[PDB]
């Protein structure tokens, strides 16, 4: 587990100016300070730091890995090659786990969105239809985290089953707020939080798609 | 190097708006 | 069609000469810590406005 | 005064020509406008979404082509997967620099 931290200072002729307004200065820095908080949270979960040695989700050694033919070459798009690697990739985790886990969620980047939204050489529905309509329970959705993934540029698609039992991110400690501690016509507002990061625990529910 | 400006001054014709726009900084 | 495509406001007064906007953000960080620490980062805020005639 | 089409701080796209010399290219049309539509989301962040597009009056024409081995047009599959957004068409966009050169807003 670890420890984050930051703090922010205001003086009594600002507070005295505020009230006097009605435009607060202190609400807006412990938005910002809370706001902080839990961007750091966000880049510990996705990226990881090194000198501490947290990995995260794109860096843990014991998944599976798949390289992929560009989705969009240049800037030609291919619908086909998307369907049967996600197809690919549903089979592979009931295959490994030997049935006890199913895919459930799918995460790809907002381009590829664009992607699948190319109708099908036949009728008029498009392939993100069909692929609905013959693999039923899965959800799709879209983060813009998943674009620069190490970063150089290199698109990745995630597919895994959510179970707090197979992963988790855990916050011990919530963020608070130390009362303020004068100095001369000013003060000192100390704040405080825990986070531990992002946890794999069965290291065979997730597939990861590289190269999109 | 006296006064010759006008009546009015430049602040009893302006108005402010009442919306002000804040930016938006998601976590993600 | 000028009026139709674009939205049309009646703030102004006839008397008025100009008008005025502002707008706020935020600038902030947090790092990882450990216990007995005095170097703590720090948090602000600034505004700006722009105007019309 | 700054007009709509001089205003420094908006987003330019340069666009192939929808009809090069007399050749109609329907298919650059939607992938420029899903583009369009996508600049707008990313860069805001999904705060603002667009809701109108305005074209000339020719590439209404160019807009109907119908799909080649189905019933419908680019324009229908366009507004069934983009639905929400409204396009239409004014004569002030068939020259905007003054030496013909016609523009989309969106």
């Amino acid at each position: 587990v670890f420890r984050l931290g930051n703090a922010y200072l205001i003086s009594i002729d600002e507070i005295k100016a505020g009230q006097a307004t009605g435009r607060p200065l202190s609400t807006r820095k412990a938005s910002a300070c809370q706001l902080a908080h839990d961007q750091l949270v966000n880049r510990l979960v996705f990226k990881g730091s090194a000198p501490h040695k947290i990995v995260s989700v794109f860096n843990h050694p014991n998944i599976t890995k798949i390289t992929s033919g560009k989705w969009i070459d240049v800037s030609t798009m291919k619908p086909e090659t998307a369907e049967a690697e996600l197809t690919q990739a549903i089979e592979t985790i009931e295959t490994i786990t030997r049935g006890q886990h199913r895919a459930t969620n799918i995460l790809i980047p907002p381009s590829m969105r664009k992607v699948l939204a190319i109708r099908m050489p036949e009728t008029t529905m498009s392939y993100l239809d069909y692929f609905k309509s013959q693999n039923s329970g899965i959800e799709i959705d879209s983060i813009a985290e998943l674009e620069d993934i190490d970063g150089a540029g290199t698109k990745g698609v995630l597919v895994y089953e959510k179970n707090p039992m197979n992963m988790s991110i855990e916050i011990p400690e919530a963020f608070n707020m130390l009362p303020a501690q004068p100095k001369d016509l000013h003060f000192k507002v100390p704040c405080t939080s825990k986070c531990t990061g992002l946890t794999i625990y069965r290291p065979m529910t997730i597939v990861l798609i590289t190269g999109v | 190097a006296a006064a010759t400006m006008g009546i009015w001054t430049a602040q009893e014709l302006h108005r402010i708006k009442s919306q002000s726009y804040e930016e938006d900084y998601p976590v993600g | 069609s000028a009026l139709r495509v674009f939205p049309v406001t009646t703030e102004l007064s006839p008397t008025d000469k100009t008008f005025e906007y502002m707008t706020f953000d935020k600038v902030g960080t947090a790092q990882i810590i450990a216990d007995y620490t005095d170097d703590l980062p720090l948090v602000d805020a600034l505004g700006t406005s722009e105007f019309g005639k």
